RNA sequence: AGGAAGAC
RNA sequence: GGGGAACUUGAGUGCAGAAGAGGAGAGUGGAAUUCCACGUGUAGCGGUGAAAUGCGUAGAGAUGUGGAGGAACACCAGUGGCGAAGGCGACUCUCUGGUCUGUAACUGACGCUGAGGAGCGAAAGCGUGGGGAGCGAACAGGAUUAGAUACCCUGGUAGUCCACGCCGUAAACGAUGAGUGCUAAGUGUUAGGGGGUUUCCGCCCCUUAGUGCUGCAGCUAACGCAUUAAGCACUCCGCCUG
């Protein structure tokens, strides 16, 4: 339990010590739609589940147009490397 | 699992089949297949016995185990196909000693798991098992008469029986039209619902396709003439004239209890 | 109008204390209401799922 | 036949009464109705003061003489009750008050002014 | 972490009793969850009637799994015709 | 918690 | 406003904790109601303001057993909890959505609102397949009344329950849109954090985040609202014009 989470933490971790820093946000939240989405797909007629979803999904793109306006490069490189359009 | 056609003709207007998802091969074995031909309800004798019936796709029979003897010898689950005679679909089932048999396919069966058919066989879906080894309240498909005999009561599609609990040399099943029925405890019944579950929800479409079948046309006794039928006759659209209507033959048809009273498994039945 | 639990401070209610949950039920089989019994409402939650645990596990009568 | 069981039943509406032995074996019966009561009188204690009565007499008839004794159902004969069966020559040693309450169970039929 | 405990019927000789009872351990075993713990308190008089029993002896077996070894003995549990009982409880 | 009772 | 470069409060992340009838699936348990079989058992039971229809000498009701099946989970239960709203109360497990407290280790304005759009959405209703114990529109018998297509009594079909879809409405209510910030107090309750002789019981003082009840200034046409504003402001939305 929960070594996915460090293992992300420490690969999309740019600085030394950081644990904010959008990129590491936008990858937590990837396997975190992705987990749900396979949670979902087993229970298709659960809802408050569906709706934390979507919470998550308007997180994720939020995030990503921050990105897209601080950094172009930056969320280039991030979005060849999670492949998500 | 079942695919509605769109209408593009008349015929197709209201015709669904099934999906055949399950089945997994078209081609059946050559060392379990047994010739058939039609006889359209006729007799030893050459005459017509039972009316509606003959003229259909040809066929022909796969042979299947009923009997479940293979005691000790884990099996594997090969195949799931398409059997024309019945209406579940099969598994073929390849033993460990090298030989095949033909069983019929529980729910929720899949390629690949293993079949285990003692009286000492634990209960998961697909097994054979005496009913005094098998537990109260499990959903129990192909149950036996008599010990040997092969299974007989519950055997098409999507039907399961329960068992309501052991009473010494006898059992007590609940068979499907909820009828709880007295069954000796040394008789082989397997384990699970049988697995097709979708035969009642098909619209058939044409005529054609209850033709393919063996389906003749079935004809109304109000239609017919005074001599081949009770009902026939009347100076059009006759309704049933007679009180109590009645069969082609000299009997009523509507509540009457045909079972012979006098019946030597009355005392083997609880409820009806 | 005091808490055993927070009297003598203990923790949780180590659900296999059966004279424990036997003393905290009525005689009938009810469990005793916040009111009369006077422990904290968290623990007062927390001794009902032990005493729902042992009337399935049928060591503390339902009726009597 | 010593030791009995009293099932005292005491509805809005009626008081019914068995005399059973502890296993199971009824000796008598009565009620306001078997005593001959039609209208609103059947629910008046008074009138379950005379069924405890002749109760009493079917078990002084069978012979025997110590009860305890369990009363269903809301009524209003409860000590009438009681105190019959108790100075009609009889010994009642324990009350019982096993009403039948369901947890839900099935729903209650509708109100009386809708 | 799952504390277990079962009853077992008292109409059991005893050496068919251990022969049960390392049985299911050895269905807690088998699928890889070690048990950390056990504790028989033999026979106790239950707090109401279950088929004709009025008291039964009761099990507790510790057990620290991957969430298999908890349903498979479950199963095998309410289908075995001689444990009368049976929870898991996951402690916290 | 203890009756059905219209119109001007 | 457009651009470049700083900062941490707005907003998120990590870390350490806490509570929950939040959701979906599978399983299990007891008390009751009904039905069936048997033992005892006589002559009534039920029902209302009197009544009667009903059920019952083919043995009823009561009573002691043993099976069948369905629905709902008493006390715990609290102007308590959780959820965006509808709503969610037996217990266990698998999966899962959030919320709150503390920290200061992070990124550094990522924020608010939201027309159209998409998604949920009580009950009743519809389609397909199940199930049907109780309740019960429709319907029938008994009363009452001038009539009584109603209230009241006896039955009782569809429904209520499960799975898959649909319709998309309620006095869907706080008859109070969302967000953020200032403005006297008193007193309970829920989940925390910190301090004063304790790691003992409790006693006091700050402290949030709910959830109540009184009560100033102030607002209102009055009722009333009043740090959970209907006060003082700013943004965005919806709506009204006898």
């Amino acid at each position: 339990t929960q070594e996915r989470k460090n293992q992300l933490i420490n690969e999309f971790k740019t600085h030394e010590s950081d644990t904010g820093s959008p990129e590491v946000q936008i990858a937590i939240l990837t396997d975190s739609i992705n987990n749900l989405n396979e949670h979902l797909r087993t229970h298709k007629k659960d809802h408050h589940s569906r709706r934390g979803l979507l919470k998550m999904v308007g997180k994720r793109r939020n995030l990503l147009t921050y990105l897209r306006n601080k950094d172009v490069t930056r969320y280039r490189e991030l979005i060849n490397k999670l492949g998500l359009r | 699992a079942i695919k509605k056609y769109k209408p593009t003709s008349n015929g197709r207007r209201g015709m669904t089949t099934s999906d055949f998802a399950e089945i997994t091969t078209d081609k059946p074995e050559k060392s379990l297949l047994a010739p058939l031909h039609k006889k359209g309800g006729r007799n030893n004798q050459g005459k017509l016995t039972v009316r509606h019936q003959g003229g259909g796709h040809k066929r022909q029979y796969r042979v299947i185990d009923f009997k479940r003897d293979k005691d000790g010898i884990p099996g594997r689950v090969a195949t799931v196909e398409y059997d024309p005679n019945r209406s579940a679909n099969i598994a073929l089932i390849n033993y460990a000693d090298g030989e095949k048999r033909y069983i019929l396919a529980p729910k929720g069966i899949q390629v690949g798991t293993e079949i285990m058919s003692g009286p000492e066989a634990d209960i998961k879906v697909g097994n054979a098992l005496p009913l005094i080894n098998i537990p109260v309240g499990t959903v129990v498909h192909n149950i036996e008469l008599k010990p040997g005999k092969g299974g007989q009561l519950v055997r098409s599609a999507g039907t399961s029986a329960q068992v309501l609990g052991k009473e010494g040399k006898y059992v007590l099943v609940r068979l499907n039209s909820g009828e709880v029925r007295m069954i000796l405890s040394a008789c082989r019944a397997s384990i699970g619902q049988v697995g097709n579950e979708q035969h009642e929800l098909i619209n058939i479409g044409k005529a054609g396709r209850s033709r393919w079948k063996g389906i003749r046309p079935t004809v109304r006794g109000s239609v017919m003439n005074p001599n081949d039928h009770p009902h026939g006759g009347g100076e059009g659209r006759a309704p049933i004239g007679r009180k109590s209507p009645m069969s082609p033959w000299g009997k009523p048809t509507l509540g009457f209890k045909t079972r012979k009273k006098k019946n030597k498994s009355d005392k083997f039945i609880v409820r009806r | 109008k005091v808490c055993y639990f927070t009297s003598n401070g203990i923790t949780h209610i180590d659900y296999k204390d059966v004279d424990l949950l036997k003393k905290f039920v009525s005689e009938r089989g009810k469990i005793l209401p916040r009111r009369v019994t006077g422990t904290n409402a968290k623990y007062q939650r927390k001794l009902t799922a032990a005493i729902k645990r042992a009337r399935q596990m049928a060591l503390l009568p339902y009726v009597s | 036949i010593e030791s009995g069981i009293a099932h005292i039943r005491s509805t809005f509406n009626n008081t019914i009464v068995t005399i059973t032995d502890t296993h199971g074996n009824a000796i008598s019966w009565s009620s306001a109705g078997a005593l001959g009561f039609r209208g609103s009188r059947k629910s008046t204690p008074f009138a379950a003061q005379m069924a405890a009565e002749t109760a009493a007499k079917g078990s002084i008839e069978h012979g025997l003489k110590t009860l305890e004794v369990t009363v269903k159902g809301p009524g209003s004969g409860r000590e009438a009750a009681i105190r019959a069966l108790q100075a009609a020559g009889l010994e009642v040693t324990a009350i019982r008050d096993v009403t039948p309450v369901p947890h839900n169970g099935c729903r209650p039929p509708k109100r009386r002014r809708v | 972490k799952y504390e277990v405990m079962y009853i077992i019927r008292p109409n059991i000789d005893e050496e068919s009793k251990k022969a049960v009872i390392e049985r299911f351990n050895n269905v807690l075993t088998s699928n890889g969850a070690e048990i950390t713990g056990t504790k028989d308190w033999g026979k106790r008089r239950l707090a109401y009637e279950i088929n004709d029993f009025r008291d039964g002896f009761y099990q507790i077996v510790n057990v620290q799994s991957d969430a298999a070894a908890v349903q498979e003995f479950d199963r095998l549990a309410k289908i075995s015709d001689d444990i009368i009982r049976h929870i898991v409880v996951k402690e916290e």
